[PDB]
């Protein structure tokens, strides 16, 4: 009443001074005598009140803000159980524009002056009612998202963070298990608003702990997942946040990101958005692909001008890492596991895990872009050698039941051996001149690419994907697989059947033989 | 390529994205052989590396396909130069009111998906204002694009002002309105300002007690209230409540700035005032450094080490000391690895008078003496008795119910306050040791353990009540500390396989092993895995009912207990998914032993899940040891790992 009757205006102006002389008495009473504190039954009523005069605090009408945010700072030095983290958090988790979050920290500071850690508790007091039926997930979200601006408003400091020394970021970095499971939150809202507070949300400044970590990725990757479902593209970005910075954390915190991003993803949900099988569009897959290799680059590329058009090395552990979990997913017995290529005629032992590895390849066209991803660190593309002889083999088995004169009636296999071609050549496992035996793929009846197939097995034989034949280039930071060091290394008996394949159909052949040069 | 003009040869694939006659998979090769030109060296070929990848990537854009790797590899440094070198590729090669929708969209769509991958908003601008991706996609994403981003990074503006709504009608108003901005103050200048005219205005009244919230020391308040002139004992009052206040809420600049004012205020009439406040000064540099400056181990500036010294060999009677002082010394000589003055050039008196430097002389004296096999013993022993008098009873009585009545130079409360400021992990492992030594007297597996001795005097005064308080305490302190630390995990578990608190033990054994392994991605190491620890993690799953995981948890033991294994297997109060589970067995023994469990008991489906287990060419026992081998550790990493998401 005398609030709204400050605003007969001698009774208004009587109001106004009489407000003006409240608030500074009730100043005095609440902090004075610094011997019991003063008691006001004024604002022992007004603790049962505070989230109301918050509310009209945060209308922030005329003078109403500025006499009630006085007067909320008044009450919150009163109050013995001091209301002013429970008033920061109610402006938290009520405030809707950054002026109505600006009454927050003006509500700090003039409480950070006379009272300490207002902010986290005013976190948990929302996050106890968020998780709870309490502060209904629309508070919730706002509160998620006010407590996000405030991290980054510390976070881009200035003269208020420094001032204010709320140390936003700071106090909301104890606060990430409960963000994780509000990942986990059905309200899209929240699970979003904490993906973002999460993403920019400093993490622990010792560690993150196993349980920690995980439930954080856990909770990231699943936010990736539902919102790469739900939003697409654009829709990662806190997710992959989190998880890129829960990858910064460790090696551990690295590996465990993306392994939970590979289950998901290789998990029979979350398969629609990658093109795997069981009509979708083909833009929409090739640009989440896009996505989770944006992601995965940049959690794989070793953080940190190398001129202006180089790119950052991909770490070969990371890279390696990728290599592993590819094969546990795709052969998981893994029964000839070493990596050097065993003789052509065991194929013929193992026809069900090679054919199982091929009917997966097709299923799920996005393993052949892991491939890619593990060949582009050299010495990854080794640890894949399963996998490569497998669908090598299976290749092969298929050209053998090839009866077509030609190859374009086998478009999945003629392309498969294509790709498995340029992924060995590219992780330098072949020859350059070994190397560019794909393109004339297309340009061949089924059993000349089954010899050709079958010299990649032989030289992947006499060589071996070995992690050891490549040598650390300290110049450039990345290992360098010397053929010529290897002995034989250019293909020397293995270029024999592709040159006299050429001979045999140089009617066709004949402009392509620039590809299959010595040097 | 073979004379190295690689211009023309980009040139050649930008023309050639409007014809696409060249083959794809020739461009591939030829940007892999680009690639592996420029990694051997020719620095200057990266950036014809990513020309020509570039001219892939947007003829495959055009030809609907994907975008390849090297292209946001490219793309982790984003560059004016290397996206405008795409961009305009982009342009060149889409040939515009001839492409058809086709070509449009998906060229509009990858425009669109390389403005997303760029981290700086300036180069997605650029991009924005490219000419192609104006004309590419739509009149109205655009903007969508990028209000949608600028959200991405919003600026935020917080008023750090509290409100004021200072309307000075009457002296009263004025009064009160000069207090709210005295005790909203921060700055020592403007309090300094505030409490002159505050004393100018009124005649005989004090300032210091306008805000109860200012709190002093009342070791220092009858030194402090002793000024004959009111307005310096009001202004170095507020000014030490203020630095303290801002100290606690980790306002360090203003803390600072409020304390070198009142230091340089009070050396010309006090010396005593002007000590007490060099101590006062100290200590804020020391938690400040700890704060701010440390928080990622590098060593002190070499200054504080000397005022520390300095203090700790000061023996100035007249002056008040604060206890907290020399604590919070002691602490961060301590945590810097200080060893050598605590050991040898610590004063004698000093141990004698304070038991915090007596017992930090005595934590690195036992810390420094570790690889001595009997040196470190002598320090160790004393160490040892220390403690436990600290913790013992002299004469119902409980030590955390009294907290007096104590043999030791300290009391429980005030060690582990002391304890609670080490962050150095030497010492803090040295007292974990000596804790859980005196824990098991009268298990857990706790790193150096034989250097304190098994056999104490007086057995009945330990209260060992506070002495496992203490123990509880300083673990989850410890994990706290280093949430990664296995050895710190693998105690925790322990603990609670000893309260029974077995779900909690697995738990924190399955942290030791995403510790020692990562994740359990690696073997585990046998050290914290150890048959101990697997098979306490057995005996919590067995006594969480959790059966089928003790079986496999049997088999994690250099030996497989096979007794335990069956014993739990022919439980069927399982809360462990029995038959999900029976992958992770590697033991061909347990799998026949689980179908004859299952064969004898009718359950006719399991009896066939167990035989198809068995009948694997990988589980075969004729395998050449090295089958064998790797599936067993897969196997406890893909059990280990379950268990990880089952319990963490």
């Amino acid at each position: 009443f005398l609030v709204d009757t400050a605003m007969p205006d001698t009774v208004r102006e009587a109001c106004d001074r009489l407000i003006q002389l409240l608030l500074l008495h009730l100043q005095k009473l609440v902090h004075h005598r610094g011997p019991p504190p003063r008691l006001v039954p004024f604002l022992d009523a007004l603790k049962n009140h505070v989230g109301e005069l918050c509310g009209e605090t945060l209308r922030l009408e005329r003078k109403r803000f500025l006499w009630q945010h006085q007067l909320l700072g008044l009450l919150s030095v009163y109050t013995r159980p001091s209301c002013g983290p429970e008033a920061l958090g109610h402006l938290l988790s009520r405030a809707r524009s950054p002026e109505e979050l600006s009454l927050a920290t003006q509500l700090y500071a003039g409480l950070v002056v006379s009272l300490s850690g207002l902010l986290p508790l005013a976190f948990r007091s929302c996050l106890a009612r968020v998780h709870a039926g309490t502060l209904q997930p629309p508070f919730t979200a706002r509160f998620l998202r006010n407590l996000a601006l405030l991290v980054g408003w510390e976070q881009q400091g200035g003269e208020g963070p420094a001032a204010l020394g709320a140390h936003f970021g700071e106090s909301a970095s104890a606060h990430l298990s409960d963000l994780a499971p509000l990942l986990l939150h059905p309200e899209e809202e929240v699970a979003e608003a904490a993906a973002s507070l999460l993403a920019i949300c400093p993490f622990p400044s010792e560690a993150l702990s196993p349980s920690q970590l995980l439930g954080l990725v856990r909770a990231g990757v699943h936010r990736f997942f539902a919102s790469l479902r739900l939003h697409g593209p654009p829709g990662v970005a806190s997710a992959c946040q989190l998880l890129t910075r829960l990858s910064q954390t460790s090696p551990a915190g690295l590996k465990a990101v993306l392994q939970l991003l590979v289950e998901g993803a290789l998990h029979r949900g979350n398969t629609e958005l990658f093109g795997g099988q069981v009509s979708r569009n083909q833009q929409e897959v090739i640009y989440n692909t896009q996505s989770l290799l944006s992601l995965l680059v940049h959690c794989c590329s070793a953080p940190g001008c190398g001129e202006c058009w180089g790119a950052p090395i991909l770490s070969p552990e990371a890279a390696k890492a990728v290599a592993v979990t590819l094969v546990e997913s795709v052969c998981p017995d893994a029964a000839g596991a070493e990596l050097a290529w065993p003789p052509e005629e065991h194929a013929r032992a193992t026809v069900e895990r090679d054919l199982r590895i091929g009917r997966r390849f097709r299923e799920q066209p996005l393993l052949f872009e892991l491939l890619k991803l593990v060949a582009a660190a050299p010495p990854a593309l080794c640890y894949c050698s399963v996998l490569l002889r497998g669908l090598l083999a299976a290749l092969l088995g298929h050209w053998e039941a090839s009866r077509h004169p030609d190859t374009t009636h086998s478009p999945w296999h003629l392309e498969a051996s294509c790709t498995l071609v340029a992924v060995m050549a590219e992780g330098s496992l072949l020859p350059p001149a070994l190397g560019n035996m794909h393109e004339v793929f297309s340009q061949l009846a089924p059993f000349e690419v089954r010899l050709l197939l079958l010299s990649v097995w032989g030289f992947l034989r006499e060589h071996g994907p070995l992690p050891q034949k490549f040598i650390f280039q300290s110049e450039r930071g990345r290992f360098i697989r010397d053929f010529s060091r290897e002995g034989g290394g250019e293909g020397g008996p293995h270029l024999a059947v592709l040159h006299s394949v050429l001979h045999r159909n140089i009617d066709r052949l004949g402009l392509f033989s620039g590809r299959f040069q010595a040097p | 390529l073979r004379s190295g003009n690689y211009q023309e040869v980009i040139q050649i694939f930008i023309e050639d994205n409007l014809t696409l006659s060249l083959p794809v998979q020739f461009r591939q090769s030829v940007l892999r052989e680009l690639f592996k030109k420029a990694q051997q060296g020719n620095e200057a070929l990266d950036e014809i590396c990513f020309k020509v990848c570039a001219c892939n990537t947007v003829r495959d854009i055009l030809e609907g396909r994907t975008i390849s790797v090297q292209f946001n590899q490219l793309f982790l440094r984003p560059n004016k130069e290397k996206i405008d070198f795409l961009l305009e590729v982009c342009s060149r090669s889409v040939n515009l009111e001839k492409a058809s929708e086709s070509l449009k969209g998906n060229m509009a769509a990858f425009l669109k998906n390389v403005c997303l991958g760029l981290e700086d908003l300036q180069y997605v601008f650029m991009i924005s204002s490219h000419e192609l991706f104006i004309t590419l996609l739509k009149d109205e994403e655009r903007k969508l694009l990028v209000d949608q981003m600028r959200k991405r990074s919003p600026r935020v503006n917080l008023c750090i002002k509290p409100v004021t709504s200072f309307y000075p009608a009457s002296a009263s108003v004025n009064i009160g309105q000069l207090e709210h901005q005295l005790i909203l103050s921060v700055d020592p200048w403007r309090i300094r300002q505030i409490l002159i005219e505050l004393h100018g205005m009124t005649s005989e009244r004090q300032f210091w007690t306008v805000s109860n919230k200012w709190e002093v020391p009342s070791v220092y308040s009858g030194v402090i209230l002793g000024i004959k002139d009111n307005l310096t004992r009001d202004l170095v009052y507020i000014l030490m409540a203020k630095g303290l206040h801002c100290s606690t809420v980790k306002d360090f600049s203003h803390a600072k700035q409020l304390f070198a004012a009142c230091l340089e205020l009070v050396t010309e009439f006090s010396p005593k005032l002007r000590q007490v406040m060099l101590n006062e000064m100290l200590l804020l540099d020391i938690h400040t450094h700890e704060a701010g400056t440390g928080q990622a181990g590098e060593r002190p500036p070499s200054d504080l080490i000397s005022r520390v010294r300095g203090y700790l060999e000061m023996r100035l009677p007249d002056i008040p000391l604060r206890q907290v002082i020399a604590e919070e010394c002691v602490a961060f000589m301590l945590n810097w690895r200080e060893n050598e003055y605590l050991t040898l050039q610590v004063p004698a008196f000093l141990l004698q008078s304070n038991p915090y430097v007596k017992l930090g002389q005595l934590l690195a004296a036992t810390c420094k003496e570790l690889p001595g096999p009997k040196e470190s013993r002598r320090t160790a022993k004393d160490l040892w008795e220390v403690v436990v008098q600290i913790c013992s009873v002299s004469s119902r009585v409980s030590l955390i119910k009294q907290r007096e009545s104590t043999l030791g130079i300290m009391y429980r409360s005030e060690l582990l306050s002391f304890i609670k400021k080490l962050r150095e992990p030497l010492v803090l492992t040295i007292i974990l040791s000596l804790f859980v030594k005196l824990h098991n007297v009268r298990d857990i597996t706790a790193e150096h353990i034989s250097i304190w001795p098994s056999s104490i005097p007086n057995l009945q005064s330990v209260d060992f009540e506070a002495v496992a308080i203490t123990v509880k305490e300083l673990v989850r302190y410890t994990l706290s500390i280093n949430p990664n630390n296995h050895s710190w995990l693998i105690i925790q578990a322990d603990i609670y396989f000893a309260t029974n608190q077995y779900s909690a033990a697995l738990h924190y054994y399955l942290q030791a092993g995403a510790v020692c392994s990562d994740f359990f991605n690696k073997a585990v190491p046998p050290d914290v895995y150890t048959d101990q620890v697997i098979k306490r993690m057995i005996k919590c799953c067995s006594l969480l009912n959790c059966h089928t995981q003790v079986a496999i948890l049997c088999q994690f033991l250099r030996e497989i207990d096979y007794k335990t294994a069956f014993k739990s297997l022919q439980e069927q109060n399982s809360h462990d998914a029995m038959d999900s589970y029976y992958d992770y067995i590697w033991d061909v023994t347990i799998l026949e032993y689980l179908t004859y469990l299952h064969h004898k008991r009718g359950e006719t489906d399991k009896r066939q899940i167990a035989i198809k287990a068995i009948g694997q060419t990988e589980l075969n026992a004729s395998n050449p040891e090295e089958v064998l081998q790797l599936a067993a550790q897969r196997r406890k990493k893909k059990f280990l790992q379950a268990m990880a998401k089952l319990y963490f």
